[PDB]
């Protein structure tokens, strides 16, 4: 919303003007590897204990 | 045809600027954020 002061002639009179802005949201991801081994299932699961 | 004006003190704090210059106070404000702020009028 924008304020006005008034001003005389022989220049124009304004009038109170008013904006609406719209913005989108920019979506990005990200990403990880965590990656584990071969026996490391079998340490955890049981099967070699 | 004769008239005359009619005052009464109201006093308030208001936030400003004061500068001593030589034997006498002197006010100092710069209006651009108080007045023109955001509009398309030139600044005198």
């Amino acid at each position: 919303h924008q304020p006005l002061i008034a001003r005389d002639g022989p220049h124009p009179i304004e009038q109170p003007t008013h904006n609406y802005m719209t913005k989108i949201i920019d979506r990005r991801a990200l990403n990880a590897a965590f990656s584990l081994a071969t026996e490391a299932i079998a340490l955890l699961t049981g099967e070699a204990l | 045809t004769l008239d005359e004006l009619e005052s009464a003190p109201q006093t308030t704090r208001v936030r400003a600027d004061l500068v001593s210059i030589g034997e006498k106070l002197i006010f100092l404000e710069a209006l651009e954020k108080r007045i023109y702020a955001a509009t398309n009028v030139p600044y005198p």
